[PDB]
RNA sequence: AAGAAAUUCGUAAGGAGCUAUAGAACUAGUAAAGGGAAAGAUGAAAGACUAAUUAAAAGUAAGAACAAGCAAAGAUUAAACCUUGUACCUUUUGCAUAAUGAACUAACUAGAAAACUUCUAACUAAAAGAAUUACAGCUAGAAACCCCGAAACCAAAC
RNA sequence: UGGUGAUAGCUGGUUACCCAAAAAUGAAUUUAAGUUCAAUUUUAAACUUGCUAAAAAAACAAAAUCAAAAA
């Protein structure tokens, strides 16, 4: 660093010596003299994740491959930005990276492409779709604040009748999907590509990959209606029978 | 015009007084204090402009909101009339 | 805070003016500029007058000896004499004997020039007409 | 300059001064004053040579 | 009240300028004034003249009787310039006479004495010293330096110069600095001649030449209030000198003056004296 | 032009002001409702005779004028003579022998905003100290648009 | 008395220096003092021929419109 050596040779700097960078500040005109003298909401605003964008996160180790993909974890890693003021209502995927993302992992995304669904399943990944209420999703993205507010964990909402067919559809692999068709559906997709179907049971970590929360359950770890002792780093569970009726309701 | 016929007395100023010497200290409270306190929080002055800046109309409007109930009746009426002129100048010219 | 000295700048040039002009800045400033401009215009015209004065003095000196100014100049030109008009005035004033010699030289060339013109160049060039 | 012109007496007086200044005195009694405020070496050298001539 | 100290300071300078113009200060010698070093100035003075001077001798030449009295008075509560003064004045008289004789052998011995006295005149010596800053270098008890005291030093410096540089350089110095003062000076201006007609006749009889017969060469405006008369001195019927005059007497007197210049070889067209010679 | 909310979020003596035409109208609301001024200056001591300070505004005096002339310029030995020259601002048109305005002195007396862009930098598939944008973007800084003046109109007192 | 620094496409005024560049055509507008459209000017960027000139050839009838090569 020859620049540093020049500083030693140069005289000690003072407050007055400081000077603004060249061209940083423009000149101004003032009237001192003659110079200035004389004279749509209903449609969900899906926020997608590109397959190429998905690929680098796994390759860079930003998201642990062993841990199932969680949208909250992506927010924790600053992978995606969700603004409640924007009233983002959904999540999607982008066709970009279809040719550059060869990997298998369990994941849940609100909306997924049918071609993408089978391709990751062909690789061995597990993909499903869940419905998060836009207000609930904002709560999900920021779980700590409502604990600060003191609010208790509410039951996850269900899709409106317009979106019920999508989630209930077996091919869409939604949480409302019929399990009976899943073994047949998995078989059908394998034939379409022709790849040899790997049964989810064969995987050693099958239970971890296939683990899913209840439709009313917002969080994998936390059941609906739960409370968290944030100050004491503990979880509080309601013990009132009437409260169970509220959760059932 | 005409000018003074007497010279003013000489004056000496100390540039290393505590105020000048300690000017700017703790200005890095946020970065050096874990950002618990923002430097904007260190501003002391009129309530309506602590940590906030705006044009003359915005400053006047904010001033009215902050101390409107605690302002004098005569001052409030004068402020209302003054706001009208400021609003028209900026928003119509 | 220097407005007084700005007026002094106009006043110092206007100290020698007469009337309310010398004491009124409104008029003093106008007079000062007018005075300066007048000198600027005269500079170019000043040189022309000096040449006119020199030529006029030469003619009187030549006429004193009986020689016209145009005739004297032409004959000197024919002799490849390049003395300037200013020097010519000095020679007459301070070297009257030399001026007569110059007068005699010009007249002799004029006589030779008239003979040469009448001769049409057939005759040999004169001694004073030889180059 | 001093070696070149030893017939001129040169006084150099570093002192607390707002503006540096040069004073030239001539045999006939003429004295000329020139302010040296914020002038480079090259400019100063040219000015001194003019004063000497 | 206008604020600021610069404006107040500026006006104080403005007041000082007006006061100085109204009441200019009395003169003071440069020795008393600041930035004066006698030793340094003398060394520069000698180098400035491109001449070699003995520092001790030059200081003695500058030393004057009046200066010693002031120092002695202070001492009560040293070599004068008289010895050097005599040498320079005496040497200058010989050198000045020698220069005059060579150029004007015809000029009479009486005229040379007048010319020598004029060149050694107090006014001429004083003027040279002041223009050379010698007055500041002169040592005296009074400023402005009295002229007779200043005149003494100048010849004393010449005496010191003679010892330091010899007659040859001093002779060149006299020619370079003193003989130059004769430029533009007419003969009668430097030498007073009364009764030119009688003097002209006296020279002619000495040369055994007939006295010229005055004649009126030209006449103009005789009866007017502005008459012009030209009178020519005719020796053996030959004109020797002619002069213009408002009256015949004036023309004759002027013609006599012209003849005297011709007699002593002081013609307006005479060969100029030469200062270029390094020898 | 007006303009919410839902939903999030919120503990706690000084002046890069004026200094007697400036700053409150003010030394003062003093000298029908109502309107509303002007001004003062010594020194430590006046139980030291009340201070000085300034070629300092215009105005005058000391010291009126001398054929010829936008008043000056070129000059010069010389103030005037000789030579040259159709007052100024604004406005007409790039023209006035048009037309407006000026007794003079001092003070006072009119250009103010960032939506976007360029420029100057920080960090960068990320950038901004919460609310913002993004397939090189994002953040910060700098960069801008006067004064006085009607006939009128209305409310409430007298 | 206050609203009130009313409003006025109108009248008038609006304070230091230097360098550089720089022209009252077509269309419309309660528009002809302004503004939009074309044209100009102007800055940045892309990359290559441009201006004057210009024969024959037509067009006309039996040095300009056009624009080969040049210079």
């Amino acid at each position: 660093g020859t620049s540093l050596d020049l500083l030693r040779s140069l005289p000690r700097v003072s407050l007055a010596n400081l000077k603004p960078s060249p061209n940083s500040r423009k000149r101004e005109r003032r009237p001192r003299d003659r110079r200035r003298g004389r004279k749509h909401s209903f449609r969900h605003q899906y926020q997608p994740l590109s397959l190429r964008r998905l690929q680098y996160l796994i390759d860079l180790g930003r998201v642990d491959p062993t841990q199932p993909i969680d949208l909250t974890q992506l927010v924790n890693g600053r992978g995606v930005t969700i603004q409640p003021l924007k009233r983002d209502y959904g999540v999607q995927l982008v066709e970009e990276g279809a040719d550059t993302f060869q990997a298998k992992i369990n994941i849940e995304v609100q909306l997924a492409s049918e071609l993408a669904i089978a391709a990751i399943e062909k690789n061995g990944g597990v993909v499903t779709t869940a419905f998060y209420d836009p207000r609930s999703l904002e709560i999900l993205c920021k779980p700590i604040p409502f604990f600060l507010r003191g609010q208790p964990i509410p039951k996850r909402m269900l899709p409106p009748e317009s979106l019920v067919p999508y989630y209930t559809d077996a091919k869409n692999r939604g949480y409302l999907a019929d399990p009976a068709k899943f073994p047949e559906a998995r078989l059908e997709l394998a034939m379409k590509f022709g790849y040899v179907l790997p049964d989810i049971t064969k995987d050693e970590l099958f239970r971890m990959l296939s683990a899913r929360k209840d439709p009313r359950q917002i969080f994998f770890g936390l059941a609906p209606g739960w409370v968290v002792n944030m100050a004491d780093k503990k979880i509080l569970k309601p013990t009132d029978e009437n409260l169970l009726k509220y959760y059932s309701s | 015009a005409f000018v003074r016929l007497t010279l003013p007395p000489p004056k000496v100023v100390d540039r290393w007084n505590e105020k000048r010497a300690l000017f700017g200290v703790y200005d890095n409270i946020g970065i050096l204090g874990n950002f618990e306190k923002h430097p904007k929080e260190l501003i002391k002055g009129p309530v309506w402009l602590r940590g906030w800046r705006g044009n003359e109309l915005q400053r006047c409007v904010r001033k009215k909101k902050f101390v409107g109930n605690r302002m004098f009746i005569e001052d409030l009426h004068n402020l209302n009339k003054r706001i009208s002129y400021l609003y028209k100048h900026f928003n119509r010219h | 805070t220097d407005r007084y000295w700005r007026v002094q700048e106009v006043l110092k040039h206007a100290q020698h003016f007469r009337g309310r002009k010398n004491r009124c800045y409104r008029l003093a400033v106008r007079a000062v500029t007018r005075a300066f401009v007048k000198c600027t215009k005269a500079r170019r015209l000043k040189k022309r007058n000096l040449r006119t004065l020199w030529i006029n003095r030469i003619t009187a000196a030549s006429q004193e000896h009986g020689l016209k100014y145009p005739a004297f100049i032409v004959n000197l030109i024919k002799c490849q004499v390049e003395l300037n008009r200013k020097v010519l005035v000095d020679l007459a004033i301070y070297e009257p004997k030399t001026f007569k010699s110059l007068a005699a030289l010009a007249k002799r060339r004029q006589q030779e020039g008239f003979a040469a013109a009448l001769g049409d160049g057939k005759e040999p060039e004169g001694i004073f007409s030889r180059v | 300059f001093a070696r070149r012109n030893p017939g001129v007496v040169v006084y150099v007086n570093p002192r607390p001064c707002a503006m540096p200044r040069i004073v030239a005195e001539y045999l006939n009694g003429a004295v000329r004053e020139e302010n040296v405020n914020s002038k480079s070496v090259e400019e100063i050298k040219s000015l001194v040579q003019k004063l000497a001539d | 009240v206008k604020k600021g100290f610069r404006a107040a300071f500026r006006f104080q300078k403005e007041l000082e300028r007006w006061r100085l113009l109204r009441c200019p200060p009395p003169p003071v010698r440069r020795s008393e004034k600041p930035n004066w070093d006698y030793h340094a100035e003398v060394q520069a003075f000698g180098s400035r003249l491109q001449e070699t001077f003995s520092l001790d001798l030059l200081k003695t030449a500058f030393i004057n009787s009046c200066y010693i009295k002031s120092e002695e008075a202070k001492r009560q509560s040293l070599k004068d310039n008289q010895e050097l003064f005599e040498q320079g004045l005496s040497f200058s008289h010989r050198c000045l006479t020698q220069f005059l004789e060579d150029e004007f052998p015809d000029l009479p011995a009486e005229g040379t004495e007048s010319l020598v006295s004029f060149l050694t005149g107090e006014a001429v010596v004083c003027h040279v010293a002041r223009n050379l800053a010698v007055e500041q270098l002169t040592l005296s008890a009074e400023f402005p330096v009295p002229l007779p005291v200043l005149r003494q030093t100048f010849f004393a410096v010449i005496g010191a110069l003679l010892q330091s540089s010899g007659p040859e350089r001093a002779a060149l110095f006299i020619r370079d600095f003193l003989i130059t003062q004769m430029t533009g000076k007419e003969l009668f201006e430097m030498w007073t001649v009364v009764n030119p007609m009688g003097l002209l006749v006296e020279e002619l009889k000495k040369r055994n030449i007939s006295a010229p017969e005055s004649r009126l060469t030209r006449q103009s405006g005789s009866t007017t209030a502005l008459p012009l008369y030209f009178v020519g001195l005719y020796c053996d019927r030959k004109l020797i000198a002619e002069g213009p005059g408002e009256t015949v007497l004036v023309a004759e007197e002027e013609a006599a003056r012209v003849a005297l210049r011709k007699l002593y070889g002081f013609t307006e067209n005479r060969r100029p004296w030469d200062y270029s010679k390094p020898k």
